[PDB]
């Protein structure tokens, strides 16, 4: 069923590049919008963006898209994240979200093991 | 962005008791007769877990405890007396695009 | 009175009438079903035989009084005033159904703009569950609830079906559709207030717009020939449904409804001229064009979906056979977002429609309007202006019996019983009246001196025996095989049959009610209460 695997963590420098993965499974990624939420320790959480593998579409805020860059593949069955120029404000935990369809209300079912950005 | 708000900071809903949390906004985010609202459930180390469907559907591998219903810009998570496994921090979820944002977060403990 | 001055100006008005959207629904939707290319024969068959005497009748029968609707009538067969209340009653009705369908094409030319239309991918806002039309490297499952991105574009987006579970229960009042209403009757009302004269110099560009429509719209679908694999399977010889009658007495309704004379539409156009010498060509030229038109219509609506066709690998029969109305915007939503030109063809299509929208409710109205001015004098001379109003403010009043209720229950169930029964019953006690009441032979006494020629061997036989013979199949059919009719996989309730079929009746009750003051008041015998109500006889 859950089989939204990350990768490993990665070592935060002062302008630096994270790539982080996860692996589409267990569903019909081809249809589903996928995102991705920051959380940290003492504070709650919050959206990053979205994108559809097939189709590239990608919606950002909360100034976040200053360094926000998403990518998929569906032939891949993956997802990945680019962000440049990380700082020490950056580091925190990114869970792999999947939002429901509308028959549900957009809900977030599955979720990943997440992957801390020390 | 839509503002998201909820009171009290620190629910002690102790054992034998129902609990009361609610979701203000300013928006006005009723469309297509389903109020994209919606609840997860945070532990400390795990990964959300989602609790209710449009804040008024009990969804699957979830107790039956939970519930929601109300109308407008004000709703409330009405909940069956609350088990000692069930402590969590809950935020209100938005799905009605551009911008998504989430609440601030109220903590339920006994 | 008012005149119309240009000639060309004056048929255009005829032409647009003519061309409505219920021929591009009911004609293709309906063609298939009867064996597609088999359907085609009995159109032209029962054009000749079904389609020219009912309408160059009101155009005949308005070319020789010149004073309305209801006037007309206390010169010939004053027994007959209540087939004017008869036209207003139906029309509004119809005008419910028609003005709803306006706001759905006005409402997507506003999202017609954007580049990147919401067709190629179900955003967070629909039920994209069910959204799998995607011809991907073998990814396709079709299951029960499977739907398109087209028909979630239609299905919930605008109409919102899910809220309302039937007519027991009704909806909320969406905002969107009513400020359409507003656009709708705010065109239509400039036009008609200044006067008669102006549908001289503005609706005189219209009429050519629509027929450019299907001309581009048909090479870029020859631009693949995948699109011309599917057309040829389409109209292979289906001869099977020709002696199984089926519906066929209905192919014979959809001509009346393609040309839909008896509305005192045409009366009130051919009451401002006598038109000498020309109304006949007016009337030729009407009848094989629109059986072009229609034809031209369903021609290119069908290539569409042989492009679709292809890469579905599926027959034509299974898509697009729930309804009717849902059939032309998800069809052509469907094309744009797989051939690489949109952004052009959007907003150009869109207007099709919106274009014969705005001249069947002007066309159409000049009737109604023409009708009550004539017999009031104290109104056609100063409150003509005030007057005119007060019946639009009447318009939308009943439209928000579909918009308010939050579904599309009253479109599918207007759809056959407002032009069922109601229209046919008023349309054949006209041709009734005119022909055995009133002397023929009389009729064509002073007509064949505006037409230049004798009418008889071509008009004495059709309006005589013709025109009451095909009218009858319908009535009857209709009554002994009602039309159980679906919408989105929902039987309705049989009582909620009986209100279709009650306000149908109904609506027409004027007439053998006014017919009852008239004699009653009248004193004399039996016998001298027909001859003072009949005045020929
Ligand atoms: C698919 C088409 C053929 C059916 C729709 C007819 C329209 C093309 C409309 C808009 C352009 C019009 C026409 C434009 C060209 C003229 C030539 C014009 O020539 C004359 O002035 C004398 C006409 C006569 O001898 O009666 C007459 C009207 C006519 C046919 C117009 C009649 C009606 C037309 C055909
Ligand atoms: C697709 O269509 C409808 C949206 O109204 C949904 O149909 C569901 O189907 C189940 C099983 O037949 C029935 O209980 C109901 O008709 C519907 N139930 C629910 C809970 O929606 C369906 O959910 C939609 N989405 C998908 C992915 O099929
Ligand atoms: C040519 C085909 C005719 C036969 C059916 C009825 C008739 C009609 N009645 C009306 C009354 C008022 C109105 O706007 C104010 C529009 C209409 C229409 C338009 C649609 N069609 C279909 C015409």
């Amino acid at each position: 069923q859950v089989q939204l695997q990350q990768s490993g963590p990665e070592l935060v420098k002062l302008g630096a590049s994270v790539r982080i993965s996860c692996k589409a499974s267990g569903y019909r990624f081809s249809y589903s919008w996928m995102n991705w939420v920051k959380q940290r320790p003492g504070k709650g959480l919050e959206w990053i963006g979205r994108i559809y593998p097939g189709d590239g579409d990608t919606k950002y805020s909360g100034k976040f898209k200053g360094k926000a860059t998403l990518t998929a593949d569906k032939s891949s069955s993956t997802v990945y994240m680019q962000l440049s120029s990380l700082t020490s404000e950056d580091s925190a935990v990114y869970f792999c979200a999947r939002s429901a369809y509308g028959s549900e209300g957009f809900a977030m079912d599955y979720w990943g093991q997440g992957t801390s950005v020390t | 962005d839509i503002v998201l708000t909820q009171s009290p900071a620190s629910l002690a809903v102790s054992l034998g008791q129902r609990a009361t949390i609610s979701c203000r906004a300013s928006e006005s985010v009723d469309n297509y007769g389903i109020s994209f609202l919606n609840w997860f459930q945070q532990k400390p180390g795990q990964p959300p877990k989602l609790l209710i469907y449009a804040a008024s559907n009990q969804g699957s591998g979830v107790p039956a405890r939970f519930s929601g219903s109300g109308s407008g810009t004000y709703f409330s998570l009405n909940i069956h007396p609350m088990e000692e496994d069930d402590t969590a921090v809950y935020f209100c979820q938005q799905t009605k695009g551009v911008s998504w944002t989430f609440g601030g977060g109220t903590k339920v403990e006994i | 009175r008012e005149t119309w001055g240009k000639k060309v100006d004056f048929l255009l008005s005829v032409i647009g009438y003519a061309v409505d959207l219920g021929n591009v629904w009911r004609f293709p939707y309906i063609c298939y079903q009867n064996g597609g290319g088999a359907f085609l024969l009995p159109y032209t068959i029962m054009a000749i035989f079904g389609g020219i005497p009912l309408f160059y009748m009101e155009l005949a029968l308005g070319q020789y009084h010149r004073n309305g609707c209801i006037s007309i009538w206390r010169k010939i067969c004053p027994i007959f005033k209540g087939i004017g209340y008869a036209i207003c009653i139906i029309a509004f009705y119809i005008a419910s159904y028609y003005n709803t369908i306006m706001a759905w094409a006005l409402y997507y030319l506003i999202s017609s703009f954007t580049d990147q239309l919401p067709w190629t991918s179900c955003k967070n806002s629909w039920n994209t569950g069910n959204c799998t039309n995607y011809f991907s490297e073998d990814n396709i499952t079709w299951t029960l609830h499977s739907t398109s991105p087209a028909e979630e574009f239609y299905t919930r987006h605008v109409l919102q079906i899910h809220r309302s579970k039937g007519l027991q229960d009704l909806g909320g009042i969406s905002w969107q559709l009513a400020l359409c209403i507003m656009l709708i009757f705010t065109v239509i009302y400039f036009s008609i207030w200044k006067g008669v004269k102006t549908s001289g110099k503005v609706v005189w560009v219209t009429a050519t717009f629509p027929y450019i429509i299907l001309s581009v719209l048909l090479v870029r679908g020859a631009t693949l020939p995948g699109a011309w694999r599917g057309v040829l399977f389409y109209l292979k010889p289906n001869w099977q449904k020709l002696l199984e009658t089926g519906v066929w007495i209905d192919a014979a309704a959809q001509i009346f409804f393609s040309l839909g004379p008896g509305f005192g539409v045409l009366l009130a156009f051919a009451s401002y001229n006598k038109f000498n010498n020309n109304c006949y060509q007016d009337a030729l030229v009407t009848s094989v064009v629109n059986c072009m038109t229609s034809f031209v219509s369903g021609f290119v609506i069908f290539t569409v979906l042989g492009y679709m066709a292809e890469m579905r690998n599926e027959d034509v029969s299974e898509v697009a056979k729930d309804a009717g109305p849902s059939l032309l915007f998800i069809t052509y939503a469907e094309a744009i977002a797989n051939m690489p030109a949109s952004t052009f063809f959007a907003i150009i299509f869109f207007l099709m429609l919106i274009t014969l929208g705005l001249d069947s409710t002007f066309a159409g109205l000049e009737g109604v309007i023409t009708a009550v001015l004539d017999e009031f004098p104290h109104v056609w001379a100063k409150r003509r202006e005030r007057f005119v109003l007060a019946v639009v403010i009447t318009c939308f009043f009943g439209s928000l019996v579909t918009l308010t209720f939050g579904g599309a229950y009253v479109v599918k169930l207007l759809e056959e019983y407002a032009t069922g029964p109601a229209v046919l019953t008023v349309a054949l006690i006209e041709a009734v009246a005119v022909s055995w009441f009133y002397g023929i032979t009389q009729f064509c006494r002073d007509v064949k001196e505006m037409l230049g020629f004798s009418p008889g061997w071509f008009w004495r036989i059709c309006w005589v025996a013709i025109s009451p013979l095909f009218l009858l199949f319908i009535i009857c059919s209709f009554l002994m095989s009602p039309p159980q009719l679906r919408l989105f996989q929902y039987n309705y309730p049989y009582w909620s049959i009986i209100l279709g079929y009650c306000i149908g009746t109904s609506s027409f009750i004027c007439i053998p009610t006014y017919i009852a003051y008239r004699l009653i008041i009248t004193p004399g015998t039996f016998k001298e209460r027909i001859i003072k109500s009949i005045t020929p006889e």
